[PDB]
């Protein structure tokens, strides 16, 4: 059945292991050889695999290292709350949000760095922040510098809790591996329990705190004499006061008139006017909603009564003519390997974190969120790369599965099986479609230039000459503009503000959103998106498929995972380890969500965002200039990178100076990064011999014998510096440019 | 007891341990004697 | 050996040797199999009785203040409602000797004297009859099982004076007694919630009236 | 071995053996685990169960006796900042001096045993004493009252600790009530004495 049984005292809790260092692994505790083993050290700290060869001991680590990982977010949101607490102008910021900057860094005044101290407002000073901690506070109803504290307390308590709770169930009681398998269970406390009572309790506190009292706030009132949350729930007449539903209590809900509590659960969709954000009616019946769905599918799967399914049932019984044995023999493979389940698990949060981004700017949730550009953009942008960066790890996991776990003797699966056998049809058909998605989006805006150059400007595509209307986006636009009208008659107004037709919501003379159109420019730049994300699948799918073997090296799993190379023979077979794969991905990842957040951020500036005349009429950022200029190649040199630097490159002497240092020096870690992505390692190594030979001659030779980098760490030390300063490029280039404009 | 010494003596701790009473040390004496583009003492 | 909603794992450890034993268990808990902390079936059983226990006279001063308040000799000053007897106060207070958290500290030290020395009996027996305790060391060794410690000091005149039936037919009336006391709390503490106005009140407006039947209503006032 | 322990029941260390004066089996963390540690800490402890007992007796006993009219000595919280008969710099120094001078002594005779009693001028002064720690001599013992028989000292040696802990208490007692309550320490002496339930950390 299911049960509990745990071991008491595996590993005894000492000091002895950490004064030998590299005790984990047979190979490096013998001592350091050279340098190369203070590199070793390392790259093979975490991965358990290697140390030990039964899935008990994983497991027991991988469970109890999650625990840490737990604790130092704690640690890391109770910082965020202490120092909103003790050094910030949220109060400040309460009374008049459309104008004063969130600020909730503060430096000390050494070298002169105190001019980074800037005139945020609010008769404070300080680092003006972008994490839009200060919209969330506001959403919850926190109103007051000491709330924030005892949070900040309760926050690190729990990094206490976690920190222990890691150290008991390694050292004093861990659980056995029939405890991990049984993942019937796993699934289903994981959604009545986490995802379902998760948010119902948030539910909870948005009904009796954050509603009553925001709609104080938005209603207009100082924030000092609100009364304190704690007062509401007491006081049964104050919520009566606003919301009279709470006089019968909750026996409505349990004689099913649930159309009684119609001013609290509303569907009302759209953004709030007064405050431009969702309306708090509709958030909290979302999270409602979601409550009971997510704890009925909780109960699903069979544990130990009677009632529910099986998962290997499940998987047993979609077999198709086509596929064969189908999903027969999917469970052992998705169950005696923790590889499986991170490159899955991987995948699915990595695509949700960009949901997320393109919801969040579309549908603004937290208070005046809108009209906070510099949040906008940072959130965005931010959620966006952390999307990027987990798919990319979905495919190195899945590459390990393929070398290490997989088996064909034991583990068969069958659809794993056919799938390898015709992976030529695969990549090649894969390869086709990016060369032509290749001369077909990248071309256009070649051919765009070039007629643009010779005088041709009635030949260049763009709505004005030869026209390429998206219509299918045009159409689907149009489709959830009418939609409040027949095929959601609940629904006030639609789901958004970005749907063609409807009209502006301005506040405090900056518009929070309107409809957005989608011309030619658009059309090129979708399928520029198209292009790139199907070259970086094609790199990541061609690791995971060759990972075993291929047409030149036949034994290639025999070599690991992440090898250099099988030497210069056969024509020359520098990296084709599937390691070398993702490291060829990580370029192109690097390369799609670089465009992508290059076209949020001027089609926003250009045709969105900007700020509104008294008289009504718009003025955007940039002048509404993208569905001319961003046709044209050059285009984006002159109006994007030339036009919208001004601020960064011109940032010396007043707060802003500090993204106009990292500026350069992004570019200084990137640039340097190509000394070791385009040299190798055999040279470095001789240079290094002779500059031995002088410490030789002084005594000076040191008994680690210095060694140049292995080849796999020469590449893998460039790409993480080329990936870092090219990401903080950017970072730099976005947060002083549109904090200065908005 | 040995144990935790010796750990404390690797290499990786003392390094933090001795930048960092070197910051403090450089940090302190700017705060003292800040801007300090001449030695003009002899 | 009457059994009520019992289950084949139930069955397979709850023997029955265990007072209060109904073979009632269907949460996979004392399951010993599964042997952690917490989840010894001993230490279950020894968190049962105790529980019970605490019931037993924490029920008893949940229902005595106001009730003796009801025509007893205690001038009415103290006798409230027990949740505003100064534990919960935004239900109220009352100013005592002290003034509160000086009565919390003073109340968690001796208790601290009395709870650890509780706890080492179960795990070493007899050890605290062995280091000076200002004499008393004769009795706090305890009988050995450490629900069950025995001693002139907590067993003075001695019941289950020499029947191990009677002992098994007391101590399954400690039990049930216990369970009956825990469910009645926690029927102190609902009533609270919904009908606050004090758990004896609440049975005289079923008395009165019992037509009352505050379920239906489930209007909630403080 | 059956020496009363801090919490009885327990296991105590191996290390503590209830030889050393004052040994309660007292070492959650084993910081005297190894046994040179150990021999320096006994030191530590020693000579803080010494300090303490003055500054206890220097806090405690003025801050009394002027709390009744006898005398005239302020708060020991700020009696840093009195002005004496000079600047307080030069006094310091001169305490870093001859301190100095006895913290240089004992720790010549911690690191090596034996070395350093007799008198570098008078050679005939030599001390007494031959545990690390209790020099004896007739400047430390006037009249001898450390020369005597095992389980006197450990009796006497113990009488010693079992003061000095319960001074190092006593003074960082008066040091954390002198922060966060505005009176000396006899005051939060009387008054929790007026109102013991009601006047306490609770305010
Ligand atoms: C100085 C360090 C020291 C500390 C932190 C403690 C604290 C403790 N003693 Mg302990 N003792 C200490 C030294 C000593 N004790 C004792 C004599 C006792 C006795 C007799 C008892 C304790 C008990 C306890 C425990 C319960 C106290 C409590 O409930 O708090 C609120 C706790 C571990 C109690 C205990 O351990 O019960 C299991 C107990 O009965 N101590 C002696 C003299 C022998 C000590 C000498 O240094
Ligand atoms: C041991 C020792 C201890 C525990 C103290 C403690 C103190 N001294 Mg003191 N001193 C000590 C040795 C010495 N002091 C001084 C000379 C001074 C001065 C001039 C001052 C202090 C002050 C202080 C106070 C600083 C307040 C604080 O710590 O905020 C936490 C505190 C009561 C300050 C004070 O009195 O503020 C009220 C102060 O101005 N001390 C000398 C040189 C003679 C010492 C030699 O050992
Ligand atoms: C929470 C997600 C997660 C988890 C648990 C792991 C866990 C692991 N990864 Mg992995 N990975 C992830 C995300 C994750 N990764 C992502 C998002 C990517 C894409 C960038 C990768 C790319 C990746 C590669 C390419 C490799 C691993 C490897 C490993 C294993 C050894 C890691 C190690 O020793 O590094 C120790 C920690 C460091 C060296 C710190 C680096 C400092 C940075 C650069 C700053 C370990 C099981 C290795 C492996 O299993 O080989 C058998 C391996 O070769 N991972
Ligand atoms: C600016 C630099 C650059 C350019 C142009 C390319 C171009 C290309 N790379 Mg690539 N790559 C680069 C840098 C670049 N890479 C770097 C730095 C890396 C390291 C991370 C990689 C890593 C990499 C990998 C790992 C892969 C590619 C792939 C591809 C090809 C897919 C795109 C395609 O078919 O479009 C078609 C070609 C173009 C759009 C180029 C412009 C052509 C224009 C439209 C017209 C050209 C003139 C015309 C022919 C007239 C001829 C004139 C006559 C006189 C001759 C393409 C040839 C993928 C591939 O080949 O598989 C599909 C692939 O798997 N590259
Ligand atoms: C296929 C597209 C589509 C989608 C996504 C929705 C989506 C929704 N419909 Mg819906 N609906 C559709 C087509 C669709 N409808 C069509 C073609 C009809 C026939 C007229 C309806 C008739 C309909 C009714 C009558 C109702 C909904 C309602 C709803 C909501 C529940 C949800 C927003 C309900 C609603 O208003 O939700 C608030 C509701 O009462 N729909
Ligand atoms: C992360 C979720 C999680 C899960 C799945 C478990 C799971 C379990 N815990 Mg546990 N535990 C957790 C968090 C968790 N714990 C935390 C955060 C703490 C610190 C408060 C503890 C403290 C704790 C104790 C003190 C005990 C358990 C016990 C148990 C077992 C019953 C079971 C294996 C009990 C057991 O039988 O030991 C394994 C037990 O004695 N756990
Ligand atoms: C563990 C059980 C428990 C707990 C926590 C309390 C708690 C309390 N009782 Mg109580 N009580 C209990 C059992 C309990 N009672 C039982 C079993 C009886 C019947 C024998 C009583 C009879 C009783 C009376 C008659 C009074 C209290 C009172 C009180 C309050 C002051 C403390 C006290 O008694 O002063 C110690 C009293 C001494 C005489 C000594 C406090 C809320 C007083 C009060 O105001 O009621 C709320 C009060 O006058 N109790
Ligand atoms: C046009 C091709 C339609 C493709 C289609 O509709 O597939 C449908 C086809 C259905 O397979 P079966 O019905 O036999 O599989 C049953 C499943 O439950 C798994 O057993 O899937 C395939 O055979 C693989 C084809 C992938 C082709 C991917 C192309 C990109
Ligand atoms: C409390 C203290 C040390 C306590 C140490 C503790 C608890 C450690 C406990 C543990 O390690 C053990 C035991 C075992 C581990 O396994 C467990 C833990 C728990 C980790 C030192 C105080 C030590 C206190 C001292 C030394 C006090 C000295 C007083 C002095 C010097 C005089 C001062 C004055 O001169 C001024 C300043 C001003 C004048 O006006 C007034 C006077 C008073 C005259
Ligand atoms: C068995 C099983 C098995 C399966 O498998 C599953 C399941 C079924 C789930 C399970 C079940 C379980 C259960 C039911 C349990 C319960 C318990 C309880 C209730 C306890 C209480 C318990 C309770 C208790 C102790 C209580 C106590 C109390 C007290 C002291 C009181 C006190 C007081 C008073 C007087 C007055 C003042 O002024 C206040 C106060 C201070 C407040
Ligand atoms: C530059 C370069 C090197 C040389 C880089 C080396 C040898 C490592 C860089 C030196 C590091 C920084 C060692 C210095 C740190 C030591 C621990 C000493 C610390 C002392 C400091 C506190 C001063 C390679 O080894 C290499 C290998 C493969 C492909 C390309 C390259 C490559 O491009
Ligand atoms: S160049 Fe390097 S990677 Fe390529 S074959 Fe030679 S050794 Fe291998």
């Amino acid at each position: 059945e299911v049960k509990i049984v745990v071991d008491r005292d595996p590993v005894k809790t000492s000091f002895e292991e950490w004064a030998r260092p590299g005790h984990f692994s047979r190979t490096l505790a013998k001592g350091p050889d050279t340098t190369t083993w203070i590199w070793n050290l390392h790259a093979d700290a975490h991965d358990f695999d290697s140390h030990t060869g039964d899935l008990e001991e994983i497991s027991r680590k991988v469970f109890s290292a999650h625990f840490g990982q737990l604790s130092i977010i704690f640690l890391w949101l109770s910082g965020m709350y202490f120092h909103g607490a003790r050094f910030s102008n949220y109060e400040a910021w309460l009374s008049d949000p459309t104008h004063i900057g969130p600020s909730a860094q503060v430096v000390w005044p050494i070298v002169g760095q105190e001019i980074l101290n800037g005139d945020v407002g609010g008769g404070f000073r300080g680092i003006q922040i972008t994490s839009g901690f200060f919209q969330l506070w506001r959403a919850s109803g926190i109103t007051s510098e000491l709330q924030l504290y005892c949070t900040a307390i309760g926050a690190l308590v729990f990094a206490a809790l976690m920190l222990f709770a890691g150290w008991f169930h390694y050292h004093k009681a861990a659980p056995k591996l029939a405890w991990f398998q049984d993942v019937e269970s796993m699934l289903n406390h994981h959604l009545a329990g986490l995802l379902g009572l998760g948010s119902l309790s948030w539910a909870g506190h948005q009904i009796h705190v954050s509603l009553p009292i925001n709609q104080f706030l938005d209603a207009g009132v100082d924030p000092k004499e609100i009364p304190l949350p704690h007062e509401f729930i007491l006081n049964r007449d104050l919520l009566a006061q606003l919301y009279p539903s709470f006089a019968e209590g909750a026996t409505p809900f349990f004689t099913l008139n649930w159309s009684k509590y119609a001013e609290f659960l509303t569907f009302r969709g759209g953004l709030d006017p007064v405050t431009g954000g969702l309306w708090l009616t509709d958030i909290a019946h979302h999270h409602l909603a979601i409550a009971i769905l997510f704890l009925i599918a909780g109960h699903m799967y069979r544990t130990n009564w009677g009632i529910g399914h099986g998962l290997k049932d499940i998987l047993e019984a979609h077999k198709g003519p086509f596929t064969g044995q189908g999903h027969k023999g999917l469970y052992e493979i998705l169950t005696t390997s923790w590889h499986a389940q991170l490159s899955l698990n991987l995948a699915m949060l990595g695509s949700t974190t960009i949901v997320v981004a393109h919801h969040m700017y579309s549908m603004p949730p937290y208070p005046y969120l809108a009209t906070d550009y510099g949040t906008q953009l940072s959130l965005f942008t931010h959620h966006m790369w952390i999307g990027g960066f987990l798919i990319v790890g979905a495919a190195a996991h899945a590459a390990i599965f393929m070398v290490r776990d997989y088996d064909p003797t034991t583990r068969y699966n069958d659809l794993l099986d056919r799938v390898l056998r015709h992976r030529d049809a695969i990549i090649s058909h894969l390869n086709w479609v990016c060369i032509f998605l290749g001369f077909h989006s990248f071309g256009l805006y070649i051919h765009n230039d070039t007629m643009s150059a010779l005088g041709r400007p009635q030949d260049m595509f763009s709505d004005t000459a030869i026209q390429l209307q998206p219509i299918f986006a045009q159409w689907v636009q149009n489709i959830h503009a009418t939609a409040p009208g027949v095929t959601a008659p609940g629904a006030t107004t639609s789901t958004s503000l970005t749907w063609g037709g409807g009209e502006l919501v301005a506040v405090g003379g900056k518009v929070a959103l309107l409809p957005i159109p989608l011309g030619t420019a658009d059309f090129l730049v979708h399928h520029i998106h198209a292009f790139t994300i199907h070259v970086t699948v094609l790199i990541l799918l061609k690791g995971v498929l060759f990972a075993r073997s291929s047409r030149l090296i036949p034994d290639k799993a025999n070599l690991g995972f992440r090898f250099p190379c099988d030497g210069p023979g056969r024509g020359g077979t520098c990296q084709v380890s599937a390691w070398d794969h993702v490291f060829l991905g990580l370029f192109w990842m690097y390369n799609a969500i670089s465009v992508v957040i290059f076209h949020f951020s001027w089609k926003m500036q250009s045709d969105v965002w900007g700020t509104i005349s008294d008289q009504g009429v718009v003025t955007h950022i940039t002048g509404g200039n993208f569905a001319q200029s961003s046709i044209t190649i050059n285009g984006w040199l002159r109006d994007f990178l030339w036009a919208q630097a001004s601020q960064v490159i011109q940032s010396y002497g007043s707060s802003l100076s500090a993204y106009g240092l990292f500026f350069l020096g992004a570019h200084f870690v990137w640039a340097f990064s190509l000394m070791f992505l385009f040299s190798g390692r055999g040279y470095w190594q001789e240079l290094i011999e002779s500059i031995v030979w002088a410490h030789n001659k002084l005594k000076v030779a040191p008994a680690t014998q210095p060694r140049a980098l292995s080849i796999i760490q020469g590449r893998a030390v460039g790409v993480t510096h080329y990936l870092l300063g090219g990401i903080a490029t950017t970072w730099a280039f976005f947060l002083a440019r549109i904090i200065a404009v908005g | 007891m040995r144990d935790i010494k010796t750990y404390l003596s690797v290499a990786p701790v003392l390094s933090t341990l001795w930048f960092g009473a070197l910051a403090g040390l450089l940090i302190e004496i700017n705060r003292l004697f800040p801007d300090a583009l001449s030695f003009p003492f002899f | 050996r009457q059994l009520w909603f019992a289950s084949k794992q139930s069955l397979t450890y709850l023997d029955g040797t265990l007072p209060g034993d109904f073979g009632f268990d269907p949460l996979g808990l004392s399951d010993p199999e599964g042997t952690g902390g917490f989840i010894e079936p001993r230490w279950l059983a020894y968190g049962e009785i105790f529980n019970g226990r605490t019931a037993m006279m924490g029920v008893v001063g949940m229902i005595a203040p106001e009730a003796l308040g009801k025509v007893g000799l205690v001038p009415p000053e103290t006798a409230i409602p027990w949740f505003q007897a100064g534990a919960i106060p935004p239900a109220g207070t009352y100013q005592y000797w002290a003034d509160p958290y000086t009565l919390f500290v003073f109340e968690m030290a001796l208790i601290g004297f009395a709870e650890h020395r509780r706890l080492q009996d179960w795990y070493n027996p007899g050890s605290m009859g062995k280091q000076y305790f200002l004499g008393l060391e004769k009795y706090l060794g305890g009988s050995g099982d450490p629900a069950y410690p025995g001693g002139p000091i907590f067993n003075p005149l001695g019941f289950g004076t020499k029947s191990e039936k009677e002992m098994k037919e007391l101590k399954l009336k400690e039990i049930k007694n216990g369970r009956l006391a825990m469910l009645a709390f926690l029927g102190m503490s609902l009533q609270a919630i919904f009908t606050g106005v004090g758990p004896f009140q609440n049975l005289l407006d079923h008395l009165s009236d019992p037509v009352n039947n505050n379920i239906l209503t489930s209007l909630k006032f403080h | 071995p059956e020496r009363p322990i801090w919490f009885p029941g327990s296991t105590p260390p191996p290390w503590l053996d209830g030889s050393l004066p004052g040994d309660f089996g007292f070492d959650p963390w084993g910081l005297g685990s190894d046994p040179e540690s150990l021999r320096w800490n006994v030191q530590a402890e020693l000579v803080h169960c010494r300090w303490a007992m003055l500054g206890a007796a220097g806090i405690f006993i003025p801050e009394l006796l002027t709390k009744i009219g006898i005398l005239n000595t302020p708060s020991w919280y700020t009696a840093g900042e009195q002005e004496y008969f000079t600047d307080t710099t030069t006094l310091f120094i001169v305490e870093l001096i001859l301190i100095g001078w006895a913290e240089g002594r004992r720790w010549a005779d911690i690191i090596k045993p034996g070395c350093v009693n007799t008198d570098p001028i008078f050679p005939n002064n030599k001390l007494t004493g031959t545990d690390v720690g209790y020099p004896g001599g007739l400047w430390f013992d006037p009249l001898g009252y450390g020369t005597g028989s095992p389980e006197k000292l450990k009796e006497l040696r113990t009488k010693e600790i079992k003061n000095g802990r319960l001074a190092m208490l006593a003074v960082m007692g008066a040091w954390f009530q002198a922060e966060y309550t505005g009176t000396g320490p006899i005051d939060n002496l009387f008054a929790h004495l007026a109102d013991p339930g009601h006047a306490t950390i609770f305010r």
